[PDB]
């Protein structure tokens, strides 16, 4: 039902499994080498992996809708460490 | 010879309804009776505009400053038909659902100019993500093979 | 008429959906599910704000416009665990680097 998602700077993020399972690399993180219901991101700080949170709940949301879909925003300040995290995350 | 994404030249007049409903400024891209993609006075946000077409004829649309793909009616392509009483064909222009990594693409993009991606401390792969702007004439090859399978 | 929250305390952050029409209380049963904590050992917050439970979330005043898929509204959260409540404590994010030249 759930999964906690915790970035560099050990902030916790618990999100539906649902929705993490968006990424790819979450989904084989959980399955791990033992499954586990927790993934560390270790070079991935707290400002980007609540964007990316935020991202799941956007997807998840706004995919497959007959409503007018909004911008997801991106500030210029946290733009190219988010690209970074979406590059390694794939989604 | 003959490319599978064309407009038929028809002339079989329809209305139709260019509805802007994304925060983009859109471009129409109109493909010609040879399948070449003809750009069109734009649209800003928050705009419609009743538009002299005809049936069989293809639309596709795009941010204007970016070339970003864009949805019309839920999906990449628009065909005018037949004006059923008197009432214009409609086509709703939204965004898509970007992936996280093509909408921070973009974000990069619009403060970077593409001679300074190189500079990004970034691993080489991502320059060369940056640097395949979004394309018309790819996306037209990519719908073509699609249309086959 | 669905209101998207996150739901924080410490450096703990939920994510997750609710209807306007939903009350505070309902909302304190979906943090016990996940935190393994009843509604009673805890309170809910408006920017250092106490909710009430039977108030819905639409009064308190997260409305759907307000709190949004893409920039959801935060409630604060505090437990008792000792005697009386802690007072609330949100850790915030880390803060970004200095945007690059080139960006400027
Ligand atoms: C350009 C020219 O002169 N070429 C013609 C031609 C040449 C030769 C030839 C060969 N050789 C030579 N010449 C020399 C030696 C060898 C041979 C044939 C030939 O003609 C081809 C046959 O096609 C016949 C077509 O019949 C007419 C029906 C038709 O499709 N009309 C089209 C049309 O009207 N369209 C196409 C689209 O549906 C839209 C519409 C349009 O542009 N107008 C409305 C409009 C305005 C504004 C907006 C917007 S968008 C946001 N805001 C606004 C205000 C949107 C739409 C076009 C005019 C673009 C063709």
């Amino acid at each position: 039902m759930y999964v906690k998602l915790i970035s560099s700077d050990g902030h916790e993020f618990i999100v539906k499994r649902e929705h993490a399972l968006t990424s790819g690399t979450i989904k084989a993180m959980l399955s791990g080498p033992n499954e586990t219901n927790e993934v560390n991101f270790r070079e991935i700080p707290s400002h980007v992996l609540s964007k990316v949170c935020m991202y799941f709940t956007y997807k998840v949301r706004y995919t497959n809708s007959s409503t007018e879909i909004p911008e997801f925003p991106i500030a210029p300040e946290i733009a190219l460490e988010l690209l970074m995290a979406a590059n390694f995350l794939d989604c | 010879p003959r490319p599978v994404l064309r407009s038929v030249n028809s002339r079989e007049p329809s209305q139709v309804i260019f509805c802007n409903r994304s925060p983009r400024v859109v471009l129409p891209v109109w493909l010609n009776f040879d399948g070449e993609p003809q750009p069109y006075p734009t649209l800003p946000p928050g705009t419609g505009r009743r538009i002299h077409s005809y049936r069989g004829h293809l639309w596709l649309f795009r941010d204007a400053g970016t070339h970003d793909g864009l949805l019309v009616n839920q999906t990449e392509l628009f065909v005018p038909s037949l004006n059923v009483d008197g009432q214009p064909i409609f086509a709703n222009i939204t965004l898509p659902v970007y992936t996280l990594k093509e909408r921070c693409l973009q974000v990069v993009r619009s403060l970077v100019k593409p001679e300074n991606y190189r500079r990004l401390d970034i691993v080489r792969s991502l320059y060369e993500d940056l640097e395949d702007h979004p394309n018309v004439q790819k996306d037209l090859e990519r719908l073509t093979q699609e249309r086959i399978a | 008429m669905d209101v998207f929250l996150m739901i924080r305390r410490h450096k703990t952050t939920i994510f997750t959906d609710a209807k306007e029409s939903s009350t505070v209380f309902e909302l304190k049963r979906i943090v016990e599910g996940i935190l393994k904590r009843p509604p009673d050992e805890q309170r809910l917050y408006k920017d250092d704000q106490l909710l009430d439970d039977g108030k819905t979330l639409g009064e308190c005043g997260f409305t759907s416009q307000t709190a949004r898929p893409q920039a959801p509204a935060t409630v604060g959260l505090a437990f008792r665990a000792d005697d009386t409540f802690e007072a609330l404590c949100i850790e915030p994010f880390s803060s970004p680097p200095e945007l690059p030249d080139v960006m400027k």
